[PDB]
């Protein structure tokens, strides 16, 4: 599961 | 004459379908027609002058699905072997006739898994994993090898590299780059593999690099106009063209063509639509 680390925001 | 295909991606909370194509002889980029999916992190290439896109991340599932485009027909179908689990963020290459599916995520595990495509079978096989877990790797082939670079291994961007003998059915680490980078950019351009862009452990890219197997040393390359992670590189008609990413800021439909006589990289407007994490491939029309 989660969002996939390419798109996930850093901020 | 060549030309280039754009695929899929990430904008503003969403993943794409849409497809676009770029000819060179006009500049101009226009729409065909778009995936059965939404998918960003794709694996993108060209094999028997199909256009294949494996795998990525459709807003709500991690995928193991693949599917394929005729440019003479502008279909997309739906026929082609699914992978043996799914591939988000991995990198897809041609060598010797196969399509090879390295690294990614299948969102619960950093993949080393790899494993090729016979387009003649229908098939998918495991080939030897490689060395370390790769979310977000490039590839690339040159003097008859696979090259892996860079990536995540779930804990940090990677500046390693290593490369598959397909006789030997084997990977061997060679050097490593100046950067941590996942998400980056390669491609060969004139007998070197070019870097460009990612994320290293701090910020979205610019720099570049390029590996001489001969030498086996990585150099600093002339940094892009915008940093990019999530960014596609491809040749075309002899021009190294970087496309789209993620600015830290911005979702980006920019592309940027490298110079290398003057030594610059410069910047176009680009594509009808932003795209991070799309795929690109290159048609010979
Ligand atoms: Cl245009
Ligand atoms: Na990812
Ligand atoms: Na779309
Ligand atoms: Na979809
Ligand atoms: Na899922
Ligand atoms: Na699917
Ligand atoms: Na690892
Ligand atoms: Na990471
Ligand atoms: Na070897
Ligand atoms: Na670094
Ligand atoms: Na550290
Ligand atoms: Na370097
Ligand atoms: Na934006
Ligand atoms: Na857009
Ligand atoms: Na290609």
């Amino acid at each position: 599961l989660g969002l996939p680390d390419l798109v996930a925001k850093y901020n | 004459g060549e030309v280039l295909f754009a695929v899929g991606g990430w904008c503003s909370g969403d993943a794409i379908s849409s497809v676009e194509r770029y000819d060179p002889q006009t500049n101009e980029w226009r729409m065909v027609a778009s995936m059965s999916k939404r998918r960003c992190g794709v694996g993108v290439s060209v094999l028997d002058d199909l256009l294949y896109a494996v795998g990525g991340h459709d807003g709500s599932s991690y995928l193991n699905s693949v599917e394929r485009y005729d440019p003479k027909t502008n279909q997309w179908s739906s026929d082609v072997a699914p992978t043996s689990t799914c591939r988000t963020s991995v990198g897809v290459a041609v060598l010797g006739g196969f399509l090879y599916a390295v690294g990614g995520q299948d969102g619960v595990s950093c993949l080393n898994i790899v494993e090729r495509y016979d387009p003649k079978e229908n098939k998918w096989t495991r080939v030897a994993s490689m060395s370390t877990r790769r979310l977000g790797v490039a590839v690339a082939v040159l003097g008859g090898f696979l090259y892996a670079v860079g990536g995540s291994d779930g804990t940090s961007p990677l500046n390693t590299v290593e490369r598959y003998n397909p006789q030997e059915n084997r990977w061997h680490t060679i050097a490593p780059m100046g950067t941590r980078r996942k998400h980056l950019g390669c491609a060969v351009y004139q007998d070197m593999i070019y870097a460009v862009g990612g994320r290293d452990d701090t910020t979205e890219l610019s720099s570049a690099e390029r590996y001489n197997p001969r030498t086996n040393q990585w150099s600093p390359v002339v940094a892009m106009t915008s940093r990019r992670s999530g960014v596609g590189l491809a040749v075309v008609n002899g021009q190294l063209m970087a496309v789209g990413g993620f600015d830290g800021t911005t979702y980006l439909k920019t592309i940027e063509v490298f110079d290398p006589d003057a030594n610059t990289w410069r910047l176009y407007g680009g594509m009808n639509y932003r795209r991070l994490g799309g795929g690109v491939g290159v048609i010979k029309m």
